[PDB]
């Protein structure tokens, strides 16, 4: 294939993502959920590790890393020590809202994606860290959970194959680094969440001092789909290592903000006008796009033309693909003061550990409230860019690294409207 | 620990006592400030013993290599896990 | 706002506060999904229902939590004033919380913070005097595409308009208890204007599964 996009409805995996359908466990079971769920957990580790390696998935948390690559570090012997599954809710990102769309109107395919990967990788129990703010989505998930252990889906001989597993909630409690998968996991230990330094990566020291993956919403509840429709079902959608459906929130300037599960390569234009209405005003009314989530450097409408929406063609668009999360930014955008709401927001979450994000994030805050007013002068603009060349890559997570991409794709794409914000202010203050 | 790369060899302190005028630290010993630097020991040993000074030696103290793992602050079942952070 | 605590005479280590016996068995529920030996691993949870029985939390909220999980009480402090749900000090009855971050600056939540503001006659941090309101300025709160949205206590309201967001505070002022929906036309999350996907029946079970299974 060579085009992509326009998915049809049969191959959808998140049907019933708008809750138009019974969440619950009897119409779930009425929606391919829970079938032959045994025949998937009988089938050994080495099959289910093959099937998700053969399928191609990619991280949906954010940084894509190869999914049955990540669970195959689990594939190894007990050492004494119990095996977790750990699922990442939390969903801090500004412009995600897709895992509650899967916790709040599809749980049960998380809990069989739990059981399946847990099976996948030896583990014993499911420790879904779930968003502290997403209070709904968390009994929602637990009255799932309920349906799973009365039905005898998960628990003691779970499905009836003789596997044991259980699957816990725990609730955050307010923190956006607490999405790092490190972090997460000394949340879940009862700490405060500071990211872990790597090496031991969590399949080696984990939660609890455990082998444990901690894995997205996303890649974890699509997992039972591709075990029942094949690896290469999975794999014959979006370009090659870039294999799949994707979940996609075209939030900010379009006619109707949506979620919607679409082929993984699909164009970005294609994306906007076909199910979010277009951007507000008209194509031509296009100023930006922040392709993923805050994190990812923002492209502008000469890149938004022909890009793909998938990881390797936003990598060569020198941003990322990130969480799928579009927010669309029309030319009515003070483009500034929106950039410099989203280094507030990195400095507002920010857990303090180590040096380069704690006091650069705050410093590059204070110097973009500057740039919105234009308070400054064009040789603190390449200052800025090389504070963020010290905060990227220097940090322990990659919170540093995601505060410092907006301020380089805004610094890359508008430094001429930082000028003339700067030269303005300079003669109606002088 | 670049001020302990080198031997050293000082004297036995004598005595300090007030200036009545100023209330400055008068001494009366000529090698009170006279520290000398030696690559090795037995240098320091030799120019000792070359001037007919009394000495005495201490043994350089090294560090001894302590075992370091990130990992074991965040053990199963060991009593080295950090309460935090 | 601040991360030192003072003795006031309402929070100090001899404020009366102690778990319901309903809340023993909860708290009983939340340490057996940990290990043997990793009890801590209950703050977080604990904790936060200390915040559910009485609002906020008091120091002996934090030290009875310290103390019925045998965990130094710094280490709940931390935890305490690292998450920004932790009400370490007493909020209004509602407690709403505006998202004000670009997917939702960009979709106006300035008016709708204005609008609290010029309602309740307070400004972002301050509890209205009857203390039922406490409006607050938070961060993303992960309902992006329902752009702009509040939280109330447990809920989302959603696709706000400052009307919509008036008459919410209104029927919060004369009991009653809304509906945590978005206020435009749509349900959850599709296409404002009718469905652009998912309108095919759901499949159901066995279809497109590969053989050998
Ligand atoms: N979904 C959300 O709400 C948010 C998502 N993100 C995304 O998070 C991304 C950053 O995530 P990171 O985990 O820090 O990046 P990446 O460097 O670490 O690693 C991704 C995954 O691969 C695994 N991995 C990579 N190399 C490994 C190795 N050698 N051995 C074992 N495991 C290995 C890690 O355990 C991790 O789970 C950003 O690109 C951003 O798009 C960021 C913020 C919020
Ligand atoms: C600051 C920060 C926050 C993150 N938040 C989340 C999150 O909320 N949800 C998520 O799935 N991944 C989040 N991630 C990505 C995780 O580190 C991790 O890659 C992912 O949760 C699990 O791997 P996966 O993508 O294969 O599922 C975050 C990363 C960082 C650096
Ligand atoms: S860079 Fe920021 S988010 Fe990461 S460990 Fe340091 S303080 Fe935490
Ligand atoms: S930006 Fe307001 S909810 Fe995510």
């Amino acid at each position: 294939k060579t085009s992509f996009g326009s998915l049809k409805d049969e191959d959808r995996i998140f049907t019933n993502l708008y809750g138009r359908h019974d969440w619950r466990l009897k119409g779930a079971q009425s929606r391919g959920d829970w079938y032959k769920t045994k025949e998937i957990l009988l089938k050994g580790p080495d099959w289910i590790l093959g099937e998700v390696k053969t399928s191609g998935l990619r991280g949906r948390g954010g940084a894509g890393f190869p999914t049955g690559l990540k669970w195959s570090f689990m594939n190894k012997p007990s050492d004494g020590r119990p095996k977790y599954l750990v699922v990442n809710a939390d969903e801090g990102e500004p412009g995600t809202c897709k895992d509650r769309e899967i916790i709040r109107h599809d749980p049960h395919k998380l809990v069989e994606g739990c059981l399946v990967g847990g099976r996948a990788m030896g583990a014993r129990a499911a420790y879904i860290y779930i968003r502290g703010e997403f209070y709904n989505e968390a009994s929602n998930l637990q009255v799932a959970i309920r349906e799973a252990y009365e039905a005898g889906l998960i628990g003691k001989n779970a499905c009836g194959s003789g596997y044991d597993f259980d699957v816990f909630v725990v609730r955050g409690a307010g923190a956006y680094i607490c999405g790092e998968e490190t972090a997460l996991i000394e949340s879940i230990e009862g700490k405060q969440g500071k990211p872990r330094l790597k090496p031991p990566f969590p399949a080696d020291v984990g939660v609890f001092g455990c082998p444990t993956t901690v894995a997205n919403v996303e890649t974890v509840a699509v997992s039972p789909t591709i075990c029942r429709r094949g690896g290469a079902w999975f794999a014959s959608f979006g370009r090659e290592r870039n294999s799949g459906t994707k979940l996609f929130n075209i939030s900010g300037h379009v006619n109707n903000p949506c979620t919607v599960e679409e082929e993984m390569s699909v164009p970005l234009k294609e994306l906007i006008e076909k199910h979010a209405g277009g951007v507000t005003g008209g194509w031509d009314n296009l100023l930006a796009v922040i392709p993923g989530g805050s994190s990812t450097p923002l492209i502008p409408k000469s890149v938004c033309e022909t890009v793909l929406m998938d990881f390797d063609a936003l990598i060569q668009a020198q941003t990322g693909l990130g969480t799928a999360a579009v927010i669309v930014m029309d030319r009515s955008t003070d483009i500034v003061k929106a950039i410099a709401r989203l280094i507030e927001f990195y400095k507002h979450e920010s857990c303090g550990q180590c040096t380069p994000c704690r006091e650069g994030v705050d410093w590059m805050n204070k110097v973009m409230a500057r740039f919105v007013r234009g308070d400054a002068r064009p040789a603190e603009i390449d200052s800025l860019w090389e504070i963020s060349k010290q905060i990227e890559g220097h940090t322990i997570c990659a919170l540093g690294d995601g505060a410092a991409w907006p301020v380089q794709g805004l610094i890359r794409h508008f430094r001429p409207e930082l000028e003339e914000r700067m030269q303005r202010f300079a003669q109606q203050h002088q | 620990v670049n001020n302990t790369k080198k031997w050293k060899m000082e004297f036995d302190t004598r005595e300090r006592w007030e200036n009545p005028l100023m209330g400055w630290a008068s001494t009366a010993d000529p090698l009170s400030n006279l520290v000398l630097t030696f690559s090795t020991k037995e240098d320091a040993i030799a120019f000792a013993e070359k001037n007919g000074w009394s000495y005495d030696v201490e043994e350089r103290k090294v560090p001894k290599p302590k075992s370091k793992s990130y990992g074991a602050n965040f053990s199963w079942n060991k009593r080295t896990r950090v309460s935090t952070k | 706002a601040l991360f030192v605590h003072r003795d006031t005479p309402k929070n100090n280590p001899e404020t009366p506060f102690d778990f319901t016996p309903e809340n023993y068995k909860r708290i009983e529920a939340i340490v057996k999904n940990y290990p043997e030996g990793h009890k801590a691993a209950a703050v977080l949870p604990v904790l936060d229902l200390a915040q559910r029985q009485n609002g906020w939390l008091p120091i002996s909220a934090m030290n009875k939590v310290a103390e019925i999980l045998q965990v130094p009480p710094m280490r709940v402090y931390e935890v305490a004033t690292f998450y920004t749900m932790y009400n370490r000090k007493p909020v209004g009855k509602y407690h709403i919380q505006v998202c004000t971050t670009t997917p939702c600056m960009l979709r106006n939540s300035d008016s709708i913070l204005e609008a609290i503001q010029k309602k309740l006659g307070i400004k972002v941090g301050e509890t209205t005097p009857d203390k039922l309101f406490t409006l607050i300025e938070v961060e993303c709160l992960g309902a992006c595409v329902n752009a702009p949205m509040v939280q109330i206590n447990d809920n989302y309201y959603e696709d706000l308009t400052p009307k919509d967001i008036e008459e919410i505070i209104d029927e919060l002022k004369a009991g009653k208890i809304p509906k945590p929906g978005p206020r435009s036309g749509r349900f959850s999350c599709e296409p404002a204007g009718g469905l652009t996907s998912l309108t095919e029946p759901p499949k159901g079970p066995g279809f497109g599964v590969q053989a050998g299974l």
